[PDB]
């Protein structure tokens, strides 16, 4: 298989408008916030899910681009597929006793699953397929200024269980973020690529997905999410060429001079990108 | 007297354990069991001071005891709002020795759990937050640190307010 | 030990003020029909949340003026007496400060109880 | 079933004149405003209900155009209808144990309900029919300039109780927005429209609704609500050819030179629509 | 801690002003028992609301020139002293600025009580 | 072989950003904290493992740089490989009788194993190869101020095994340190080195591994960890020129004057380093 011969680092700026970019399960459904400074958090898992959805949409489940589906799939069945594709016996809970056969089942799962070839997987279950790290890692997305999530109490003219006054009345609730410009950081490592075969076509599909994660992930909860900046750093070597924090600090995201109140549109913010180090090439074309 | 390393042993074993009923056949997933609690009680008696020997003395009003009861009712609210399988990140070690810097987030999460509770028709329930107000009343501030004997009182109070809320008592024909 | 009106520590004051604001809101409508809760962002953002909390509380208290039911203008007087000791809302709080916030909340909540804090 | 094969983006401008465009259940009943900027917001749920009522009026509940009735409706009875009309047993609290049966139940829900076929629905209850995202999505409507809601204390020459309190008189209130021009955004995704069969007749009915939402939603509390502009972006593909924000930033709303005080009529505002990109077609004829 | 007339912070002073204005228009007409309220609008959009608020306050104080009821030109002199400390009314205020707004308003409302802040 | 003749003391500053730098096996997977003060701990074996991973990566398992790998290697089989490589018998459950034979087996285990040669190892097992202390030591890394581990509850759309309860879904968990600046202390003793042949090239490899330690150890559970400062104290002789505590106190880490909230960036901290005694040279260029 072919992999990427470079290390990549990307800064993704996206923002939400009157929507819930990501809800908190054990907080009601409120947008995740930093519980001591207010800034909002969007897990890396949410962005990964939107990327998997863009791939499952734009690829139509084409062979070599399966997606570990959202369709309530039973993962052990996909593991059994990986095994019977190789004619091994998954009767135990452990890997194949031979290292070549373990490599076979793992390379197979990474061969024809985009998200595994890209984000890695924990496939140690009753039928064990192994473990993959995946070259593309993503960290929590954190807004630039503290978001103030507000609840919007709404009604419903219909009732599910019996009731004849809706005097009793029940209110729904939509948690919205009036605005927040979120920044996410991301890493792409050529060693784990060589391990999984994350090619250049995989990477172009990745940049396209990142650009268009939100263009098709619309719903009655998110409002208008949109990717505003995508700054990608391309080292000249398979291992790094500069620290990652330095690259991420080249990207300065402040508020424009003419904006004074709360931020309510991307025009309130000024986003500049410093000059890359000697061995890195920055590509803000996305 | 008992050895002066008996109580630190039971303390550091309370920290180093976690609820796991899926590995043991005898029914006990508690981290402060009948024996660890009885042993901490014996240490506190024969080395320090007389303490509650009974199911619960709600007239106690000693800040370690009260904080232990508060932690107990918090974990009860949690396990009632969400079945918790039956896993929860462990703060007993953190709250026993540094109550403030943990009880702040513990009480916020307990507010969230009572919220998830009251969203359903499981509130006329609501006496969990009532118990929390009652216990916080007697507490002027959350103490910065707690000595090992204060931690032992914390564990005894937790055990007491924990058996106070369960529903299994006197089942023998 | 009980509520201490002379504690005049800012997290304690904010906890009491939050308690009395949510008391005004719950005296407006039982619970609409559910206690609106954003304590999280309140301890995260003290000022950026407390100002809109105060707006909504003004709404609730001004609405409670028509009905003779009272326990209502006392809530406004308490808001004044709490804010009087406060100046320059805190941008961020700390761990012990948030614990103190919760302590003051539950204290002021016990003070405004249906039994007026005579039973323990 | 036939469905749209293109992607649509639209901006809808509508305004109010001494009216309460959207009441707030939590904050008295005064109009929803942004509690930090003062801009009055209208939930997307409001406009969805206006469209539902328009469709129910102009279709009189015709066949294939039921609307999830507002006057009164029990969603569980409709779900049980779905189960009987497909020959299933709705006894479980979950979908059928077979995939084709669940799919047929959900398709029968979408096939004869315009607003499920359009805005999607959550029919997971004591009789689960499933989940639909709905092609058509609308985001919150946010006024162009901060609305300054003014209460209007009014009286009544009558007492509603067997009590002597009328010297002493009864007092009501009305919250009117003296004027507010709102801007609501919308999305229609061809994939979900395929999942539901959102036809072309459904899209013409939707454009008609948007144009005539407020012509029949009149009351003592709404004043004069009017649909002032409707700009529609059709792409030449099923996945769009431009980011939604790029197109929304074409409808620029400013204030005309002749007006200086607060806005009080649509003549104070000037709306311009830019040139669409190479792959999108903009139509403002509605 | 309490109201400090030597604050000279635009949000604090705007809140002080709003408080004195609503107290003055509160002494003019009864509130009868019912009032139109835009405290939220004044905090959020300062200039766009304080324009009309100062208009109505000038109208009120011009009305009260005939009667010697002085607690009042006291309200007018407070308004003037506060505006002298506020130059260029802002277009919008951030959330922390609105928190300071509410702080100042409540400090003033406690200062201008019937007992004149002689009892907490 | 050759070995270093200078005593080396180092202080390494690394931080985390919305990550979990080190998990606790007994606290679920919560970051390691000191339960009585709340400071966050990072075990020395963790940083040693990260250095081993960096060396196994930048050397791809070359000669003289094997690593006592994490790929489920058997340590007894490696000992037996040592015994056959020195042409002795491994059947003694203890060291060989002739002291030269034990010397050979231990000089072999050190000669061709970077991590044994550097961090020492205990090879007293069913096939005994002996004991090595190894020149480089590290102690637990302790943050500069208490960390507050927050629990980020997440979900997953899929079920591993056959589960019959999934609207419903399975819940997962994550623990992130919103921020923690950690400090680690190290000791490089020349007597133990000359016992192990830990050379100068081994030392420069170790310095680079300390700098670029986290550039390649990324995952869904670490966020952005980064080595910020690296202060090294070269004493002028084989024994010491100054106590270790005198040096580890020259590195003053305080909070910068402007920042007030919880620490959320390395710019929230100020780090100063004093002038070392006349016998020690301090190099902060890493």
């Amino acid at each position: 298989m072919t992999a990427i011969a470079n290390r990549y680092e990307f800064v993704l700026l996206f923002d939400v408008e009157n929507g819930n970019p990501n809800g908190d399960p054990d907080a009601g459904n409120m947008p995740r916030i930093d519980p001591e400074t207010g800034h909002g958090l969007v897990t890396d898992v949410c962005l990964k899910r939107k990327i998997r959805n863009h791939v499952a949409l734009t690829k139509e489940g084409a062979e070599r681009f399966n997606i570990y589906i959202q369709e309530k799939a039973i993962l052990n069945e996909t593991h059994e597929r990986a095994y019977t594709a190789c004619d091994l016996k998954p009767e135990p809970k452990k890997l194949p006793k031979k290292v070549e056969d373990a490599k076979r089942v793992t390379d197979w799962m990474c061969t024809n699953f985009y998200d595994i070839r890209t984000f890695g997987a924990v496939m140690t279950t009753e039928v064990n397929c192994g473990q993959v790290r995946g070259p593309v890692q993503m960290a929590f997305a954190r807004s630039v200024e503290p978001v103030v999530p507000q609840e919007v109490s709404i009604t419903r003219m219909a009732v599910t269980t019996k009731a004849e006054a809706e005097d009793n009345r029940t209110m729904g609730r939509k948690h919205i973020v009036p605005y927040g410009l979120y920044v996410a950081h991301g890493f792409i490592s050529a060693p784990l690529a060589e391990k999984t075969g994350f090619s250049d076509e995989d990477l172009t599909l990745f940049w396209d997905a990142l650009v268009n994660m939100f263009e098709h992930d619309r719903s009655a909860a998110r409002g208008l999410m949109s990717s505003r900046k995508l700054i990608v750093f391309k080292h000249q070597n398979r291992l790094g060429n500069a620290p990652a924090h330095k690259l991420f600090d080249l990207v300065k995201v402040s508020r424009a001079e003419g904006s004074s109140g709360p931020a309510r549109s991307f025009a309130d913010y000024a986003v500049t990108v410093g000059q890359a180090p000697e061995g890195v090439e920055v590509k803000e074309m996305l | 007297p008992y050895p002066q390393s008996l109580l630190p042993a039971v303390l550091g074993r309370i920290r180093a354990e976690h609820a796991r009923p899926e590995d043991k056949s005898r029914y006990r997933l508690e981290v402060v069991t009948y024996y660890r609690a009885a042993l901490i009680k014996a240490y506190l008696i024969r080395n320090r001071k007389l303490e509650v020997p009974v199911s619960l003395d709600p007239a106690r009003t000693d800040r370690p005891y009260l904080l232990g009861r508060l932690f107990a009712v918090l974990e009860k609210a949690q396990e009632d709002a969400v079945p918790g399988a039956t896993i929860k990140d462990r703060y007993l070690a953190s709250a026993s020795a540094n109550p403030g810097q943990v009880f702040h987030m513990l009480l916020k999460n307990a507010s969230n759990h009572t919220a998830k509770l009251r969203k359903d028709p499981e509130r006329k329930a609501i006496h969990y937050e009532i118990m929390m107000q009652e216990i916080i009343d007697n507490i002027s501030d959350f103490p910065v640190t707690m000595s090992s004997d204060e931690q032992g009182l914390f564990m005894i109070g937790y055990y007491h307010q924990r058996k106070a809320l369960f529903t299994k008592k006197n089942k023998e024909n | 030990v009980s509520l201490d009106p002379a504690r005049t520590d800012r997290p304690y004051l904010l906890g009491r003020l939050f308690a009395v604001l949510e008391k005004a809101q719950e005296d407006a409508v039982p619970g609409a029909t559910i206690k609106d809760r954003y304590l999280a962002s309140a301890s995260a953002n003290p000022g950026q949340v407390f100002h809109m909390l105060l707006k909504n509380a003004s709404n609730h208290t001004a609405k409670l003026r028509k009905d003779p039911e009272r326990k209502a203008i006392h809530y406004e007087i308490m808001m004044q007496e709490i804010i009087d000791n406060i100046s320059d809302f805190p941008v961020t709080m700390s761990s012990d400060e948030q614990g103190l916030f919760m302590i003051g909340y539950y204290h002021q909540r016990k003070a405004l109880f249906t039994k007026k804090n005579k039973e323990n």
